[PDB]
C-alpha cells in the first residue's frame, strides 16, 4: 504493499 | 477523497484474474471471428483495450451480437498476439510478425502498440 | 514465448477504462443490493477482486441472477468504498469509516484490504 | 513506456 498515490 | 491509500498490485492482479476466467472460459460472452479462427473473450476487456471494439460494443445493435467477424485481411496469429497483450501487458513481438502484429493493432485502434511496432520496424532499417 | 516485451501502464489503463464503463452504465451485468442502497457493476470484475463475487458467480444457478442480494449487516457505505476500490486501486480509508469497510472486506473475502484494515487499527490502539 | 519484463 500500500502506497500514498 | 484526495486523501485515499493505493493498492500498487491491485490492477495487475484484476488483469491477471480476468486472464484466468479467459483461460477457464468463465463468463465470456462473445466470440470473434478471424477468417477460420475463434476467440472467446469478455466483451469489456476488448472495450477497455480497443478503438475498434469500443465502437462496436457501444453500438445500439452491435452491442447485442454474439459473435463479430473481423475483416478476412486480418491475419488470426496477428490477433491472437493482440488477445494476450490486451488480457497480459505482454506483447510477443518477433521479426516473423511484427507486420501483421502493427496492421492488426492499427485495425483493432490500438494506439501504444502501433507506436512500439513503428519504433523497432525503423530500427531494423 | 520468454520474449515478450510488456507495457507498464497498460494494466492500470485498462482498470482505468472498466471504470469509465461502469461511471456511464456501459455493459454493467449485475445490480448488487445492499439494504436501501443499489449498486451495477461487471460480474467479471467482481469476481476478479472478491473470493465471494468469484463463488457465487461460478455458481451454476446464482451466475445467472441479474440481482444478489447481500446480507443486512452490511453498511452500504463500507460496500461504496470496497466497490471504488475494486474499480480504481484506491481505498478511502477514515477514521469513521474503517471498521464498516473491515467487515465488509471479511465478507467480500478482499484479504489486502483486511490486512492492511487490521494495521491500521493496531496503530491507533 | 515499453520494458524487458
Ligand atoms: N472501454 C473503454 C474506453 C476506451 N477504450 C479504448 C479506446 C481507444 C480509442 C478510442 C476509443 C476507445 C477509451 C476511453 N474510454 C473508455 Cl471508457
Ligand atoms: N476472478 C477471479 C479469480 C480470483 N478472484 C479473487 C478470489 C479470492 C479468493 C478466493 C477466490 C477468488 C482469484 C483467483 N483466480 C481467479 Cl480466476
Ligand atoms: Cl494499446
Ligand atoms: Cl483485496
Amino acid at each position: 504493499a500500500w502506497v500514498i498515490p | 477523497a484526495d486523501s485515499c491509500i493505493q493498492f500498487t498490485r491491485h490492477a495487475s492482479d484484476v488483469l491477471l484474474n480476468l486472464n484466468r476466467l479467459r483461460s477457464r472460459d468463465i463468463l465470456t460472452d462473445v466470440v470473434i471471428v478471424v477468417s477460420r479462427e475463434q476467440f472467446r473473450a469478455h466483451k469489456t476487456v476488448l472495450m477497455a483495450c480497443s478503438g475498434l471494439f469500443y465502437s462496436i460494443f457501444t453500438d445500439q445493435l452491435k452491442c447485442n451480437l454474439s459473435v463479430i467477424n473481423l475483416d478476412p485481411e486480418i491475419n488470426p496469429e496477428g490477433f491472437c498476439i493482440l488477445l494476450d497483450f490486451m488480457y497480459t501487458s505482454r506483447l510477443n513481438l518477433r521479426e516473423g510478425n511484427i507486420m501483421a502484429v502493427m496492421a492488426t493493432a492499427m485495425y483493432l485502434q490500438m494506439e501504444h502498440v502501433v507506436d512500439t511496432c513503428r519504433k523497432f520496424i525503423k530500427a531494423s532499417e
